[PDB]
């Protein structure tokens, strides 16, 4: 469990990722964060990618796609994903600190399965998914980051990718 | 406390369908869902499916689409299952056991007693079929998956192991292959990770003859070992 | 500015569960809010959106809205007024036809108004697997005043 | 009661800098923005930047990046323009004209008087740099853009067409290449698509002795024409 500090963290500008939410497969509701073509080297970079999710109904599916090293040459060689183990750990902002916390213990009754659709629920594999809880007693807001900030091809740097999860009380 | 009363007995010719109900009570029937299993006479485990407790979403088996239809009544906090097109083979013991809000996720603790109908992918492989053992000492069974049950986010292995007796559902044991359910005696230890998993029995006793099998519960489908017969 | 991006670049190739709807809302209510959808090309993978198709064809000049159970294409400029669009994004034209649109919403709006954009991919068929429709909601409430 | 009111002329050694201000009135400032354009004696109009009146936000060309900056008073409803490291080219009459919230989106309506500074990409070619016609009989004026300046998402050409009289900024006549600003006679006619667009004026009168400028707001940066002088035979 790391506490955590991000150097260059304030000194960048925000554009806001919006999600794609995807309804009705079995009543299945899927919000899902995609940074695969967002997080590529710009010459204005490095630029933050925040994708926020507000989640106030049970059962709901959460979906970050993020980009792997060496998928494309050289654009995601320094990419670097916090927490390493989400979604088993996620960040909190504590005070104005940055913690890692078990999501389980951030969400009471929240319960991980170890795959996503046949590869393993890592960011090594490119996604993570949880599905809330039917119920939520207490309000929590926890991060997640896919940062490529740390690369540079040419004089081009990559962007740092932020998803955001606020969960409202429900199941009253 | 927790429990899951099931139907009686049936017994129907081959074509026909046969629906078994499973009456929970004692914890909040949205909270989870209801996983069946099934078992030929003197034969091992197989997963059927899941449904959710909330919504009804389900999670067949690809072996059993189109032949299998599970849903629930929240108002009676009772879960169906309706098996169509029967045929010899399906002749077994079907269980209803507790399952979480979301399947492959934990183990079954909380089993049904089980319903007979009559009837006129990651493999587990437990290295021995049978073990004859004296009283007092050890016992050992292995268990091998065809690929790693380790997850690297939380570095546990998601591996089960269960012990029947005859007659009676699948007892749980261990998860996390080496953490005991409460309860279970101390000479029942776990062992191995990622494809390679032991089951040990210290100072073995009478009680502890049965089948065991272990389980893994990374990816779907939900699958068990073959099992392993102890006697003395 | 702020920017809000809505980005189907991998959202909308064909899936063996398609077709299926991805839909992107975008929530305004402060001033000069920036709105950027990109929405992916004919070509820019081969048999993948071979039969793709944007709505309106002249987004984001032209726009999309609801009048209870009719949905009707109206000008966006019409919808919000003082809305200016310019033809180029970064020496490109602001037109589906180049993969990306962007407006700038006016300093002031007095109405909330809602509109939509379509990057249907649903007719292209890739083996049995069909393409994705992607469907951007912007949600403008009334700021300025 | 559009009004844009600029500081006085002045004389710079070379390696100086100047400022000057562009007051503005009769509108809500924060709703519109400011474009900065110059023009050099006899000479055609160069677009230096825009700035926004709502967060001061700026675009700048890049022919002058590094000596110009734009800066905004919105209490005052001013704006500013301050060049550096002034050479002898930079001689010129700095103009403000009213822009929208955004830049390259329409042409400029409402401009300054204008402010002289004495030291001591689309191309616009339009055709006859000066033209003499008699009274009465018609002018035409060719303008080519390097590329269409036509939008397809409203089928219209980002294209303008100027009348500059002695002391006085461009007067808008036409914007879309054939829209008339109100008040513009219809002897005055903007006729093309594309890249190649025509101003004819029929029936020339005296008044209508001027430089005559087309202007490309479809891409960044804004472009003028090099400018038609109209003289009478």
């Amino acid at each position: 469990d790391l506490s955590y500090e991000t150097t260059e963290s304030g000194d960048t500008a925000v554009s806001e990722d919006s999600y794609d939410k995807y309804a009705s497969q079995n009543t299945n509701k899927e919000y899902v964060c995609d940074f695969t073509d967002q997080l590529k080297p710009t010459e204005s970079g490095p630029k933050v990618k925040k994708c926020e999710v507000k989640v106030n109904e049970p059962l709901i599916k959460v979906k970050i796609i993020c980009p792997l090293k060496g998928s494309v040459e050289k654009l995601y060689d320094n990419i670097e994903y916090v927490p390493k183990k989400s979604p088993y750990v996620v960040l909190t902002k504590e005070e104005t600190k940055l913690k890692e916390k078990l999501l389980s213990k951030l969400i009471y009754g929240l319960l991980i399965s170890p795959t996503v659709n046949e590869k393993e629920n890592n960011f090594k594999e490119g996604v993570i998914e949880f599905t809330l809880p039917p119920v939520v007693h207490k309000a929590t807001v926890f991060y997640f980051i896919c940062d490529n900030s740390k690369t540079e091809d040419d004089n081009k740097k990559g962007n740092r990718g932020i998803v955001e999860v606020y969960v409202e009380p429900y199941g009253n | 406390q927790v429990q899951l009363v099931q139907s009686g007995a049936e017994v129907k010719k081959p074509g026909a369908s046969v629906k078994v109900s499973c009456k929970a009570s004692g914890y909040t029937f949205t909270s989870y869902g209801i996983s069946w299993v099934r078992q030929a006479p003197g034969q091992g485990l197989e997963w059927m499916g899941w449904i959710s407790g909330y919504n009804g979403n389900t999670k067949y088996a690809q072996k059993l689409q189109g032949r299998v239809t599970m849903t629930t009544d929240t108002s009676t906090s009772t879960a169906y299952m309706e098996l169509r097109s029967l045929r010899s083979d399906d002749t077994a013991v079907y269980y209803c056991a507790r399952d979480k809000y979301i399947p492959v996720a934990d183990p079954f603790d909380y089993w049904g007693q089980g319903t007979l109908v009559t009837v006129s992918d990651i493999v587990m492989t437990q290295s021995p079929d049978s073990l004859a053992v004296s009283l007092g000492e050890r016992a050992t069974i292995n268990c091998k998956s065809s690929q790693s049950v380790l997850y690297s986010s939380n570095n546990k292995n998601y591996l089960a192991w269960y012990q029947q007796k005859p007659g009676q559902p699948p007892k749980l044991l261990i998860y996390w292959a080496s953490t005991r359910e409460s309860g279970v005696p101390d000479r029942f230890s776990g062992s191995g990770s990622g494809t390679d998993f032991t089951l040990t029995i210290s100072s073995l006793q009478a009680e502890d003859v049965a089948v065991y099998y272990c389980q893994q519960y990374y990816s779907a489908p939900i699958t068990f070992g073959q099992g392993t017969r102890l006697e003395i």
